[PDB]
């Protein structure tokens, strides 16, 4: 009875600390010590959270919330604990009144939270207008990053590969979506950009290496020769011919998974392991080419850009989520044979081929590599800022009453009580800010409701006016990175029936 | 502590303790912080771990922990489901006693009653390699799924769902079905990520080669006979009852044997590195007598205790010995695969936290023990709460043609297995009471199958699509220390707790 | 905590059922009740007990008035009922912790109640009123519980043949009020008159000049008293107003034909003064004084006439019928007797007279009598007989077991343990007779399996199935009115 | 949140309140005896507040308000401590009605930025060039002190040494190149301005020393003569090749730092130094280490091996000039391009207490003049600066809007504290002087120019700005816990 106003109510106290230090105008808090003559005034929320020693065994979980922050951007470490204690806050009422069952409240929190990143990616502006000087300058940070390094010898064929990795993806910048292959035999100034997907092994032996309109499906079985081990068995058998029995009762079987794969009308399949001659013959007549070893990047990432799934087994026939693309070719280059993809719908993508001269030069280099690509990527979520002021919190809380129209019955209090938390923070920066917060935000939610998406509040003039003239902006990453904190902060606490106290170190 | 009295109050204390855990009980469970006075720092919501930090004075509880003891080399993963099933039957047997039954009729009439569920769960179950024998690796590669989707683990379960069927595979055989846990190495350590994380089939020591000069990769050597080690149970001095004679005679035994690698139990002094560089021979120090016998065994190698016993069949042949950098780590361990099947696994697991190793260390160990009961019995049931309502309906009907005392018996026992489809309802935000009555109609009109509790939202019943199937070993072996748990509390009728000086 | 006060209230009633609990059957433990005002009584009897506890908690009376209503309908089960009550008590306890509203707990003892009566009617066996040798060894059975046995023969036949007159066919509730156990001294149990005309409770006139006996007389009813007036030429002055005012009362008595009439008693003045008997007595008018206040409305409905307040509205169409009135002694009686009263709107209204010499006789007979018929009156209104001693209750707790699967939700499971909380009643009968409690329990799901019904028949013990029906009726109207209670405040 | 400014405020009054009666020469003096028996008595603000030992944490913060008073304006340090209790007594009220102290906060600093434009009209605006005012500026400020004659001799003495390091746009000068060196014996009237240095302590004494060299070196040694310390010739040739290695540098005048742990000069040590006339002085103090290295522009070596020629000084002649119980050594032309001349005045007197008292009243001269540097200009005080405020503040009231137009009301009611405990510590009415102030404000302005009685503007400057933000931080804390 008492563990949830320890992880609630007794969370506030904790967060109550830094919920009047946040802002330029927000007010200070005092850290005293015995002898009272080594204290010290400062808003720094890590700094007073981790000197005041904490007896509740429940705001240690806190402390460590506030550590992940710093690695990330040591900007807005304050913001996420107060951000989350709004959050405890309003879990009192989703139990008394409620009875809603705390892990449907954090599964409306996902979908809450997935509108909330949307909504503010339509609103986001940027300073890459007039993209000529912005795109010319990639270029030239790329050069200045290759000290040291082994790519040092050509600046404007190496660093120009790096340039076009990045803003024709148009997506997601993470090196999850960059493949690199290491080969030997060759140049490092013969490699090029090219997005077909190649990769070292080939597949198949008869079929012919060009596929029109593929279709291609990805899974994860073993077909051939299962129980790998077959030391310690023991088979018993009237006679040999017996024994080979059970072996071909298992390809009488393999009909039924092939079925499955028939019916979906695919002339391509993905394959971690090997396959036997006869579930492979099969497939000739149906004209079906079977890919291995994918490894674990080749199963992800053949799924993000041919659109596909990543699950090995079916749920039920004719449903499931299927990719294509227009054109399979394979060449061979450096006496090898490669696999160049064509066509692929809404793939996006690059992979960089490095053609070193030995193995020292392809282990330098893709690690160089990343660290140019690391710059660049960064200039994406580096810049770019959103309108802030009340105003990005608003919105937000428009695109959660979306989500609350259509809602059952568990989730209809939970995703309405994230709501109410996205307009604590105006609230609280009008707070400190010497002008009533009450009306401040009642008249945001009004304007924005109805047209006027990028109001916002003034905190010198204390009244509504536009942020694009005011020029009053806050970081788009800034606040990704909040949300994801206190997503991942209010998942345990709200779990929690009962408190552990953790052991003195 | 005399009838009137210990007997009411064990019923008492065992409720207290069971509440704590029935929280944490399913995949939507509670993730608790232990910390163990040794240092470590991990967070699972393993049964077997809380309850071995729970320190307390009654003796009720006591049991618990030395049958999770037990039940930790069995299987490990049922703490949670003993305790919660074992508090369920004396919650029954309290109500007993009041009617005037004896406390001894309440244990010897649970043992009939969990012999009889058992063949009627027989009748239902169903066989793997009797059904469809291509879908035993997507059994193998789903058990492990379902445990690991509350950790981080779950972003790259796809892969990490191959690396523990193999591993349970090698440290067996198939006619056997014999797994030691001591035969399966867990570690790991600081920096990287779980990506780079791959299956190790030898020892490992932590050993950087000495010098960095030697070799990183031990060369076939023209295609000689896998890769020699040497094993020396002396230590490494000259003898006593002039010193560098004694440090070439030595070395001679290993070279004319064919000796790739030496390891012994005692340091090294700095001449012997200078020595074994010019050879290529590189040396291994501070070996623990524990860690000797899982060398010869892997590496099908023999224990020489002196100098002059070496031969060539008393070495350990391995694959290969080859020297991989894991990111930044200074360490430069070493990685000792073999072609045949050995006994010896270690698991090698990287992460970028101290807390996220050790998180998914026990959280792959458990699947490691889930996978252990699938391939001990080919035939599998329906889990999920359809183990405890089918059981329950069997009894319960059975309990009208058996007459006598052990009549009520029964149908306490039926009412007990209720406990766990309406703890899990609670834990998945379903009405405890309106489930078990659902469960049991749509078992009985319609049609026999095995319905249980949803671990994931869904909209209705029949989880059979799912394919969620639980070891049937796994779940008898459950009943029968649960079972023996509540016989083992009625034969305490006294808590004697002495005093300290 | 708006249901923790209830749950207080909850187990201060279980501990007033506990203590009747130990009371019920013939064996049970008796209970030790010392009044205030220093009456010391003791009795096996559950509704005595209840009456003389005096209890001041205020759901703990609702059980006083299920007892009541026990007695006045059923007549049988007034212990029994507090158990039943107490068991459903007990087991909503555990309910409460599970979370759910004691709406659905009310609601399904009406749908539990009900289905347990047709259950029950399937295995009782009809029986019709028109056989008279299945009344007379019930109501025997009935007898056998006091020290009357031999005797008891004789009055067998005579509360069988006084209902049958007043069954006819669908009567449904029949009052026994009207049906009155006359108490007098002297006399024995074998010398009984029927009378079913009706019967006083008061002698006529001893004194000269009382005719005491008319034929073709109607009988009124008057509640006014003929007296001097009670708010020494002057002797003489004082007798002819005296006299005039009692004789202007009898002046409309003549012209109303009025043979016999009746005088409520009053202790404060004079009943009937000794000059209005001589001068009525010359009009051949019999005249009976000091009828009690308690017998005004019992004479107010059997005989089919209405009080007479004032003489002024009093008519002849308020009298009587009666075609012979006398007065018959046996010894020392000295009673009227009326018979061939044939009114329309009346019914034929019977008075069971009973003589005994000791007062220890006339009044162990009355309480067992009464009992017969309560008895007899349950199969009136409800055909059919049961096997009594917790018999049926057994087979019930089996039948709804295994239909509780059939039920959806949070009630399915109120089946279960509605089926739980009958088998108190034949557990509690097991353990008052020194058998071991669980051991018995056992034997009757053993042996109800393969027989129905089957030995009480051979030791005479029939229960009625009324008794049993209502005892489950009035628990679900009693319990219901228990949990539907929130919280209690001071209100005057 | 109340209940913690509220305790503070109210503990800041009462400690505002209690130094109020100390303001002025007449006001009322406050006792502390400390623990271990010492008593002080002094109307000093900053000796009051150090010596208290205030337990509580927002009262400690006007310590560092009256440190900051006596280094950057050196005058006001009670004043100051009036005007925070007064805002502090005011704001009261405002809690009670409800305003923000957000609002409270950012009137003080934007009223605190418009009152010192309003003080700079009504100032006379005066420059440096002119000697008239200057002298007249020190030598009414010392009518306080024991000094009375001496004080018209002292006033050019300290006017000509300020606008030497004064220049223009140098604005803030250190005031720790100021060092007066006090010491028993001679007088008040022998004064040497002596810009090139002037040290703490005598020179050597013993026989031998030559005590005046011409054209020598100075620089900083850490280094001490000794014997080894882990016969007679293994010592003298330990120390041979000390004096060697100096010699090679041509430094003539060694400075050893003071410490008890070794002895400074060797006797032995004494005749090797005798013959090349060396000049040794020691007994230099750990302030002095600083002080030297700033002037003179040299380094402090800590061993032999990092002395170099290109650290030590330049000296034209060192002289130890004879004085009864003073022998006084002077420097003079350091020849120092870059550093500017440092300026060091030695006071000498018959009395202890003539030399302490004088080295106190010279530093309150040189910050008065000091004030003129950064901000040139004068107003006469009495209460003249804090009313003049308030006049013009009674219309521009009424020109604002919203909660802001009250707080300029309350901000013109707590300046006329001070001009009302000046009155009230002279023994005349409080409210009966400050009306004949406003009555004659309609003709006279800031007319006390007969009396001889100036104060810079600075002072009244930094009054206002370090309470303002000192009351700015007080509302900022809103709670109290224990950390360590």
């Amino acid at each position: 009875e008492n563990a949830r106003l320890s992880a609630f109510v007794g969370a506030i106290a904790v967060g109550d600390l830094v919920k009047s230090t946040l802002g330029p105008k927000g007010m200070d808090k005092l850290l005293q010590s015995a002898s009272s003559n080594t204290c010290m005034v400062t808003n720094d929320g890590a700094t007073i959270l981790k000197s005041i020693p904490l007896d509740n065994p429940a705001a240690k979980v806190l402390v460590n919330i506030s550590k992940v922050q710093d690695d990330e951007v040591g900007d807005g470490t304050t913001s996420v604990t107060v951000l989350s204690a709004e959050l405890l806050r309003e879990a009192e009422k989703l139990i008394d009144q409620s009875k809603i069952h705390p892990q449907t409240i954090i599964e409306g929190y996902r979908l809450a939270s997935a509108a909330a990143l949307d909504a503010l990616t339509k609103a986001a502006v940027d300073n890459s207008h007039d993209k000529t000087m912005f795109r010319e300058d990639l270029i030239h940070i790329a050069k200045t990053t290759l000290s040291s390094k082994i790519l040092s010898q050509d600046k404007d064929h190496f660093a120009e590969l790096a340039t076009n990795a990045i803003l024709r993806l148009k997506g997601s910048t993470n090196l999850e979506h960059i493949q690199i292959i290491k080969i030997l035999g060759g140049k490092l100034s013969d490699s090029f950009l090219d997005e077909g997907f190649i990769l070292a092994k080939k597949f198949g032996n008869n079929q012919p290496k060009r596929i029109e309109n593929a279709k291609i499906l990805i899974a994860n079985t073993t077909l051939d020769t299962d129980k790998v081990k077959i030391f310690g068995t023991k088979f018993k058998v009237d006679s040999t011919a017996k024994l080979a029995q059970l072996e071909k009762a298992e390809r009488e079987k393999m009909k039924n998974k092939i079925a499955k794969i028939s019916k979906f009308g695919i002339n391509t399949f993905i394959n971690r392991q090997l396959i036997y001659d006869y579930p492979e013959q099969l497939f000739t007549d149906l004209g079906i080419n079977s890919i291995e070893h994918a490894d674990f990047e080749g199963v992800e990432r053949l799924a993000l850009v041919t659109g596909g799934e990543v699950v090995s087994t079916f749920d039920e026939p004719s449903k499931c989520k299927l990719g294509e693309c227009d054109v399979i070719e394979e060449i061979m280059l450096g006496e090898q044979p490669f696999l160049k993809f064509s066509g692929c719908k809404a793939g996006e993508a690059c992979t960089i081929v490095l053609r070193g001269a030995t193995d020292q030069t392809l282990d330098e280099a893709e690690r160089s590599l990343h660290d140019a690509l690391s710059v660049l990527s960064q200039t994406t979520k580096e810049t770019r800022t959103v309108l802030g002021g009340g105003c990005a919190e608003m919105v937000m809380s428009k695109a959660v009453d979306t989500e609350a129209q259509n809602i059952d019955g568990k989730k209809s209090l939970a995703v309405e009580a994230f709501a109410r938390a996205l307009r604590q923070l105006p609230t609280i920066l009008a707070d400190n800010a010497g002008f009533d917060s009450s009306e401040l935000v009642s008249k945001l939610r009004s304007s924005i409701y109805n047209g006027i998406s990028t109001s916002g509040l003034d905190l010198n003039n204390g009244t509504i006016a536009d942020m694009r003239q005011l020029g009053i902006v806050e970081s788009y990453k800034l606040k990704r990175a909040v949300v994801s904190s206190a997503s991942e902060a209010a998942e345990v606490l709200l779990r929690v029936d009962n408190i552990i106290r953790a052991r003195p170190r | 502590q005399h009838g009137l009295e210990a007997k009411k109050s064990h019923i008492l204390a065992a409720r207290s303790v069971a509440s704590i855990i029935k929280t944490s009980l399913g995949p939507r469970g509670l993730d608790k912080i232990l910390i163990s006075p040794d240092g470590e720092i991990t967070i699972t919501n393993d049964g077997a771990t809380i309850l071995s930090q729970m320190e307390l004075d009654n003796e009720i509880a006591k049991l618990l922990v030395q049958l999770s003891k037990s039940q930790d080399d069995e299987i490990g993963d049922g703490t949670t489901g003993v305790v919660v099933l074992a508090s369920a039957l004396l919650d029954q047997a309290l109500e007993l006693i009041q009617k005037g039954i004896h406390p001894i009729k309440i244990a010897n009439g649970f043992d009939e009653a969990a012999k009889l569920a058992i063949s009627k769960l027989e009748e239902t179950c169903d066989d793997i390699s009797a059904s469809n024998d291509e879908l035993f690796r997507d059994f193998l590669l789903r058990a492990a799924k379902t445990s690991l989707g509350s950790k981080i683990v779950s972003k790259d379960h796809d892969r990490f769902a191959e690396m523990a069927v193999e591993a349970v595979i090698n440290v067996m055989d198939k006619d056997r079905k014999d797994v030691d846990f001591d035969l399966i190495k867990m570690q790991g350590r600081v920096g990287g990520s779980i990506s780079d994380s791959k299956l190790i089939n030898g020892v490992i020591l932590d050993k950087d080669f000495s010098h960095p000069q030697m070799p990183k990769c031990v060369l076939p050597k023209e295609g000689s006979d896998g890769v020699k080690l040497a094993i020396l149970t002396c230590p490494f001095e000259p003898p006593k009852p002039y010193e560098q004679d004694k440090f070439k005679e030595m070395i001679d035994d290993v070279k004319k044997a064919g000796a790739d690698v030496v390891i012994c139990q005692w340091g090294f002094d700095d001449e012997a590195n200078h020595l074994l560089l010019q050879n290529d021979l590189p040396a291994v120090r501070w070996v623990g007598g524990q860690e000797l016998e899982h060398i010869a065994i892997s590496t099908n190698g023999r224990i020489v205790p002196r100098f002059q016993d070496l031969s060539k069949d008393k070495l350990g042949t391995c694959s290969r010995i080859y020297e991989q950098e894991f990111g930044t780590t200074k360490d430069r361990m070493l990685i000792i695969e073999q072609s045949k099947e050995t006994k010896t696994v270690t698991c090698f697991v990287r992460g970028s936290n101290k807390m996220i190793v050790d998180e998914a260390e026990r959280a792959l160990h458990d699947s490691l023990c889930v996978v252990r009961n699938l391939v001990k019995d080919s035939r599998v049931v329906y889990g999920g709460g359809a183990a405890e309502v089918t059981m329950s309906l069997a009894v319960s009907e059975e309990a009208d043609k058996q007459r006598g005392i052990d009549q009520y018996a029964f149908r306490g026992f039926a009412q007990a297995l209720d406990t766990i489809p309406m703890t899990l309802a609670e834990n998945s935000g379903l009405d405890p009471i309106g489930t078990l009555s659902t469960l049991k109609s749509k078992q009985l009109k319609e049609k026999i199958s095995n319905i249980g509790v949803d671990c994931l939202g869904y909209g209705s019943n029949d989880m059979k699509e799912l394919f969620v199937v639980d070891p049937f070993i796994g779940k008898k072996q459950q009943i029968l220390l649960a079972t023996q748990l509540c016989r083992m509390i009625l034969k305490i009728d006294n808590v004697i707790i002495s005093g300290k000086d | 905590k708006p249901q923790e006060v209830r749950k207080a209230n909850i187990i201060a009633a279980r501990s007033v059922a506990d203590a009747i609990r130990t009371s019920l059957g013939p064996k049970g433990m008796d209970k030790m009740i010392k009044t205030s005002r220093g009456e010391i009584i003791i009795s096996n009897d559950g509704h005595t007990i209840l009456k003389q506890m005096a209890i001041l908690h205020p759901v703990a009376r609702m059980l006083v008035e299920v007892s009541a209503a026990q007695d006045s309908e059923a007549g049988d089960g007034t212990t029994s009922v507090v158990i039943l009550t107490g068991a459903l008590l007990g087991a909503a306890e555990r309910l409460l912790n599970k979370g759910i509203h004691p709406t659905i707990i009310a609601d399904s003892f009406q749908s539990a109640a009900k289905r347990s009566v047709d259950i029950l009617l399937e295995m009782c066996h009809k029986v019709s009123l028109s056989d008279r040798e299945q009344l007379v060894r019930a109501a025997s059975t009935s007898l056998s519980s006091k020290i009357v046995s031999q005797y008891s023969s004789f009055l067998a036949p005579l509360a069988v043949d006084s209902v049958l007159k007043i069954s006819d066919e669908n009567s449904k509730n029949v009052d026994l009020n009207d049906i009155r156990l006359v108490k007098k001294v002297g006399g024995t149990i074998d010398d009984t008159e029927m009378i079913d005309g009706v019967v006083l409770t008061q002698t006529a006139i001893k004194s000269a000049g009382g005719p005491t006996r008319k034929e073709k007389a109607k009988i009124g009813l008057i509640q006014f008293q003929i007296s001097p007036p009670k708010p020494v030429r002057q002797m003489d002055k004082i007798l002819k107003e005296e006299r005039a005012y009692l004789l202007n009362i009898c002046k409309k008595i003549k012209k109303a034909k009025c043979n016999v009439l009746l005088i409520q008693k009053s202790i404060l003045r004079d009943a009937v003064n000794d000059l209005a008997l001589h001068f009525l007595s010359k009009l051949n008018i019999m005249v009976v004084k000091d009828i009690e206040r308690e017998e005004i409305e019992f004479l107010s409905k059997g005989l089919g006439c209405k009080p007479i307040a004032d003489i002024e509205l009093f008519t002849e169409d308020r009298l009587g019928s009666a075609d012979l009135v006398e007065e018959i002694d046996s010894d020392g009686s000295k009673i009227v007797r009326v018979t061939g009263i044939r009114n329309n709107n009346a019914r034929p209204t019977v008075s069971v007279v009973i003589r005994g010499a000791n007062n220890m006789i006339i009044d162990e007979t009355e309480r067992s009598l009464h009992d017969a018929l309560c008895v007899i009156r349950c199969l009136v209104k409800e055909r059919g007989l049961i096997a009594g001693g917790g018999a049926p209750e057994i087979e019930i707790s089996r039948r709804l077991s295994k239909e509780a699967r059939s039920m959806e939700g949070v009630q399915a499971f109120i089946w279960q343990e509605f089926a739980s909380a009958l088998e108190v009643i034949p557990t509690t009968l097991a353990e008052n007779a020194g058998l071991n409690s669980i051991k018995v329990v056992t034997e009757l799901r053993s042996k109800h399996e393969n027989g129905e019904l089957n030995n009480t028949y051979e030791e005479h013990i029939l229960q009625p199935v009324l008794v049993s029906t209502s005892a489950i009726t009035l628990a679900s109207e009693c319990v219901k009115s228990i949990l539907r209670i929130d919280d209690i405040a001071f209100s005057r």
